[PDB]
């Protein structure tokens, strides 16, 4: 969500230099985000694998 | 008198000619503004354009 990536719901540039430091909040944002992701793919995988094992 | 009226009529030429060089309400050539930044990286950096009063 939002606040899972740190950019805190209703969060917005007033002026052109406000801008220059949202660019890098998104660039983090979009970093951590596909982390996460990732790390999800790897448990559903994961689980995938066991459900065969076990059957 | 010609001649100062000549001189006259250029001045006031002059002056026309360059307070109407605007493009998107901003201009280089007025005075209004000391110098003009547009994008030039992905990250932020700029490319600087200084202002040339004519």
């Amino acid at each position: 969500s939002l606040a899972g990536i740190g950019l805190t719901t209703t969060s917005t540039f007033t002026t052109a230099a406000a801008a220059k430091t949202m660019i890098g909040t998104i660039d983090t944002a979009l970093q951590t985000a596909t982390n996460k992701l990732a790390s999800l793919g790897t448990s559903s995988v994961g689980l995938d694998t066991h459900l065969t094992f076990v059957g | 008198n010609a001649l100062k009226s000549d001189f006259d009529s250029l001045r006031d030429q002059i002056e026309k000619a360059a307070t109407s060089a605007k493009f998107n309400g901003v201009s280089i050539a007025d005075g209004s503004t000391t110098k003009l930044t547009f994008l030039a990286n992905s990250d932020g950096s700029g490319f600087t354009v200084n202002a040339k009063t004519i």
